[PDB]
């Protein structure tokens, strides 16, 4: 976790595309942008805010859905789903 | 055919005279319950010098109880074990693993030949 | 296999206190094991030819070079021992005086993609590749050299 | 419908033959991805055409064609299937990796099996047992279906012997007389002792494979012993056994003292053609 | 329990006349012979069987001289016998928790039992009270020379149910060694004694089972089995201060100058017993 | 604990006589054998057990001398101890990130128990501890001639639960083998002593353990076990002076001229020890 | 070809108290009987002379070479060791045969006396033929 050093700064984004295995995006009412780590960590940034998820443990990943817009909740439905049944 | 009585090796020839002794009791005294390779197998592949004396005392009995009768095989049977018995010089004390598994070969070789009609 | 490269010292401050420098392929993350899956019990001819650069002396010439390696090739000498690709996998080489022995593809025209032709190293290192077609087991791939498949 | 076209496809014929819509030369992808922590690397690629594919199938599975053992044993043994039998302890997971990789490869490539197969079935062979306590009504045979099923085929590719898809009496090969020997020694012992724990497949199998000289004289001493009870006991004709026995010990000049890796595939065969040839045969 | 200080090592030596000292299980019932060397061989567990009757027969099922394995028993109800002296629940198929618990339960059967005193059992089953190793342990009997098993023909003159005849309406197999004078070697530690309390009265009434063992296992194919030679040795320390095969090797049995044919009595062996080392001790007045 | 300053190489000889040496749990209960050439085998794990039971016995838990491996102890319950007795806070897979910590508790580990500081131990489980190499290994025992396993069936006068088979006694067999010389080599390591702290005491114990192995190991299944001969190489440096395989060739193996038929006692077999390097020297004291 | 065989073992203790919960693992241990192993190698003169890999450095390669497994025994590798170590020295600063010409040279086969699977260096017989007149030949081994 490197967002915890940058925190809102928009070089967090430039770290973790540094250090992050393939990027993903969203785009579902609002841009999105998923950076992905080994040690199943992933950081997701939208303007400055981002937020910090755990692909292991249920509440980050509910957390993660919190953190999104309803629209884009709906869309990552089935993403989210993935990720929960990690147990 | 398969026999080949010329191999001259002693765990095959003690083999062969196993088979034909049992054979030649097998003549002697039908209906008997066990034969010679069911009571003697085990003491005869151990230590065949300690047994095989008194198997072919026991041979010799069964072919003068054959010879009597008009129909004489008994002959037979003396004669291979003249051969087979002239190929020794002196019985195994004890024999190897592999010299036990050629006595059983040689065994169920005579077996079989003495079985055609 | 390991993660990452051996980093640059100063020498200077190596013994401005005994710095032991090491690497620790066990620990942790370091240890990164790879799987590879590679070719096994092939046979090549290569053809090529010769160029002279902008630094060749006044007295170079290709013939001269062109006679040096056959003189090498025929006698097995080698300035390093040719390698397929990795260098734990030696490479066996011959001149051949005759003609090109037969080839296992020899009735077929077999697609292999785009792979890479060669690297660039004028233009920053830029790798540039070509469509590799493998004509009765022959592969005829354009000049590396030339301005129209270079950028 | 899919059983039809297996069994078209294993017999040599044409896929159109079954059903006209398969346009043969539409060039066909087959990929294989094995995972690591994060990463997941490629382990296998093939692109050849349906036809072509197909063909090799078919000839793969007319490859491991054997009798199964069991009614309910599939005619067409499945991949997974047949690697899980190679595992440590029958389950999935242990599969090593290289061996699956070298199927579903050498299957659909027509090339020789890794010729790591062969040790791997006659290890597993070595380390089985009877299970009793798998809750299975039958105790689970050492030599399997499917693992006989392997060896045939590796036989077969590999080293392009031949073998019978069933018993066959007239064969007169030392490796295959000596596994139909310890088929017919080993229905003795289980005619003699009724329900026993263990039989002479759970250990004496991998020494008698191996170095058939140094084990046979017990086996057959033990035998003896089995049909000289079988004979006092109900069912006084043992005979058939014995008959049996001399049969086959007629065709064999003298035990070897040892035997190749294929030469035991050979004798696995022939006992798991003996064993099938005699469940019911009385 | 005080038990024993010492580590000891014996040999015993008896032989049979016509008689069959062990049957084999799986070969009808021939006299077990080595499968190379024709020697004659008497499992340990046969022995210890014969040490077993003969406790039962001078103790008469006494206090803590029962025996477990005992005859035609289910050894399941002696374990729950066993939990309800400790007051526990056997319902488990497991060793109760509490490991002081799991120690009474053993420690009650080694006390009740002798034979688990002496030998150890296992006793882990659908009622578990644990594992004994056994202080004494016997290996197997070895002939000092190759015997010759004989099969002897035996009629009667009655029929069971029907025969085939209503002629040899009957016939019979008995089996015997003609002679065969075995010597059996044993060992007993004093840790497991220490373990299982394994005291002194135990090994005085284990020596007075090793002398007279045969005298009541009388049979009609046991023949006539007797206990010639028992020397025991003594350490003077709780490990013992001597290898068990220097000891075993003092005791050696030879043929003297009865060679004329085979052995048919003791008469025709002759044995004889060495010095031991420093610190063991040899009575052979046993 | 200053640590030894010598490479060893050591051969042990040792016999089995109608007994089980180590079993094949694949082979039902089996002796280990080599299938392809029938030579008997024994892992070098029922010897590195049998050394620690020895250990255990004559050292009784006395301090720095526990062994790790215990018959009903849980590991990650000693790793606890070790980390509560260098008082540091245990990461579930991890070991502590300052290394001396790590190093202080691989070295407590090894200092307080005898079989980590001299075979080693891996103990990176959910409670991490390190791992240690362990100065002292051995490889597998194989016998110098083919062994014959044989099955020895046997029969018990009881039944554990309620069933009404016995209408013939409850069956059983073991297995034994007639008589084997098994081989097994080992090596000592001064510079992983070094790391570990593998002392002279610790090689003086683990050569009693060696020549008194089998002699407390006995029971039901063992027969008679002993260790006939040690040959101890002992180098002059902390790297060796020749090659660990031109040593074990200079101990020869081979039957005696006077002996004819199956081996049955160490008496069948001559051993020849040759001549050792300059380098190194010969202790065929043991 | 080898045929590596797969020994089953057992261990006393348990791990963790959720499998106490009878308390014994069972582990397996995979060994080979005997292979004989034949290890190629190159050393570039050339290659060198950018370096600085000097004779005493190519002494102490030999050395290693020669005492590679005399350090590594472990519980899982059992006996292990160089038997073998042929050189072939170059006259020129670059070769003067070719490199599989050479290996070529040294043949190992079965000796007379061997039948059955190799269990001892003894099984094995090493031959080396003789090499072109432009390279020398040793045996450190």
């Amino acid at each position: 976790m490197i967002a915890q050093q940058h925190k809102d700064t928009v070089a967090a984004c430039e770290a973790a595309e540094a250090i992050a295995i393939a990027k993903d995006q969203v785009w579902d009412g609002e841009g999105y942008t998923k950076y992905t780590f080994d040690d199943n960590s992933v950081l997701i940034q939208s303007g400055t805010t981002q937020y910090a998820m755990d692909a292991d443990d249920a509440d980050s990943i509910k957390g993660y859905a919190d953190w999104l817009d309803d629209e884009a909740r709906s869309a990552e439905a089935s993403e989210i789903e993935r990720l929960l049944e990690s147990v | 055919v398969s026999l080949d009585p010329a191999r001259t090796d002693r765990p095959y020839l003690l083999g062969r005279l196993f088979a034909v002794l049992e054979k030649a009791q097998e003549d002697a005294v039908p209906g008997a319950n066990a034969t010679i390779k069911d009571r003697y197998l085990a003491s005869a592949s151990a230590n065949p010098g300690q047994v095989f004396h008194m198997l072919l005392k026991n041979a010799s009995n069964h072919t003068a109880k054959l010879r009597k009768d008009p129909e004489r095989k008994a002959i037979h049977y003396e004669i291979m074990m003249q051969e087979i018995i002239d190929n020794i010089s002196d019985f195994p004390v004890t024999m190897s693993s592999d010299e036990q598994g050629l006595f059983m070969i040689g065994y169920y070789h005579q077996r079989k030949a003495l079985f055609t009609k | 296999e390991v993660s990452s490269k051996i980093p640059k010292p100063n020498p200077a401050t190596a013994m401005r206190d005994r710095k032991p420098l090491y690497f620790l392929v066990d620990d942790g993350s370091n240890r990164q094991q790879r799987a590879a899956t590679l070719l096994r019990n092939v046979d090549y001819v290569i053809e090529a030819h010769f160029e002279l650069t902008d630094k060749a002396g006044a007295e170079d010439n290709a013939g001269k070079h062109l006679d040096i390696f056959r003189r090498r090739a025929r006698a097995g000498q080698s300035f390093q021992q040719p390698c397929l690709g990795c260098r734990e996998f030696p490479a066996s080489f011959e001149l051949l005086e005759g003609d090109v022995p037969l080839s296992c593809y020899a009735g077929e025209k077999r697609d292999l993609g785009y792979m890479l032709l060669d690297i660039d190293f004028e233009r920053d290192m830029t790798p540039l590749f070509f469509k590799a077609v493998m004509e009765d087991g022959v592969i005829t791939p354009p000049s590396r050299t030339s301005p129209e498949v270079r950028a | 419908r899919m059983h039809d076209l297996l069994v078209a496809i294993r017999s040599g014929k044409r896929a159109t033959d079954i059903m006209p819509d398969m346009d043969e030369s539409v060039r066909f992808h087959v990929l294989g991805l094995s995972p690591n922590a994060a990463r997941l690397s490629v382990r296998f690629w093939e692109v050849d055409t349906v036809g072509h594919m197909l063909d090799k199938v078919g000839r793969h599975y007319r490859e491991l064609e054997i009798i199964p053992q069991f009614n309910n044993e599939q005619e067409f043994p499945s991949l997974s299937t047949l690697l899980r039998q190679t595992a440590v302890l029958n389950k999935t997971e242990n599969i090593s990796p290289v061996l699956a990789g070298g199927l579903f490869r050498a299957m659909l490539t027509g090339g020789p099996y890794p010729q790591s197969l062969l040790p791997a079935v006659l290890g597993r062979i070595r380390a089985e047992h009877a299970r009793p306590e798998d809750k299975s009504r039958y105790r689970l045979e050492v030599v399997t279906y499917y693992r006989a099923a392997l060896i045939k085929a590796y036989l077969i590719r590999n080293r392009k012997l031949e073998v019978p898809v069933s018993l066959d009496p007239a064969r007169t090969d030392r490796p295959y007389l000596l596994g139909r020997l310890f088929a017919v020694l080993e229905k003795a012992q289980e005619d003699a002792v009724p329900g026993a724990n263990a039989t002479i497949k759970d250990r004496y199998l991998a020494s008698a494979s191996a170095n058939p000289g140094q084990v046979f004289h017990m086996l057959l001493k033990n035998a003896s012993n089995h049909t000289a009870k079988l004979r006092k006991d109900p069912e006084r004709k043992a005979i058939h056994y014995e008959i049996m026995m001399q049969e086959i010990i007629d065709n064999i000049s003298d035990f070897p003292v040892t035997m190749s890796s294929d030469e035991q595939g050979l004798f696995m065969i022939g006992y798991y053609h003996q064993r099938k040839a005699l469940f019911t045969k009385k | 329990m005080t038990a024993i200080a010492n580590r000891y090592e014996f040999v015993l030596l008896f032989d049979v006349e016509n008689g069959n000292p062990n049957g084999d299980p799986d070969a009808g019932n021939m006299p077990r012979i080595d499968p190379e060397t024709g020697h004659g061989l008497v499992t340990d567990v046969c022995l210890k069987r014969k040490i077993r009757n003969h406790v039962a027969l001078t103790k008469e099922g006494a206090e803590r001289f029962n025996i477990y394995i005992q005859e035609k028993a289910i050894l399941n109800e002696t374990h729950e016998r066993a939990y309800t002296a400790c007051d526990l629940k056997p319902e488990p198929k497991k060793l109760p928790k509490k490991v002081e618990d799991a120690k009474r339960v053993t420690d009650w059967m080694c006390t009740n039992f002798y034979d688990i005193r002496t030998f150890g059992a296992v006793m882990t089953t659908e009622v578990n009270c644990g594992q004994v190793r056994g202080p004494v342990q016997m290996a197997f009997a070895r002939s000092v020379e190759p015997v010759v098993p004989q099969e002897v023909s035996i009629t009667r003159m009655a029929v069971t149910t029907k025969a085939e005849a209503e002629d040899n309406r009957t016939m019979g197999r008995k089996h015997i060694v003609p002679y065969g004078l075995y010597v059996a070697h044993g060992f007993i530690s004093a840790p497991l004694a220490e373990k299982t309390g394994f005291s002194d009265e135990d090994l005085t009434l284990f020596w007075d089972a090793l002398v007279n063992m045969f005298e009541h296992d009388r049979s009609a194919a046991r023949g006539l089995m007797s206990s010639r030679k028992l020397i025991v040795f003594k350490h003077q320390n709780r490990l013992g201060n001597a290898p068990a095969h220097k000891l075993f090797d003092l005791v050696k049995v030879s043929r003297a100058e009865g060679s004329s044919g085979p052995a048919r009595s003791f008469a025709d062996y002759a044995v004889t017993v060495g010095q031991a080392p420093e610190g063991v001790e040899v009575k052979e007045m046993l």
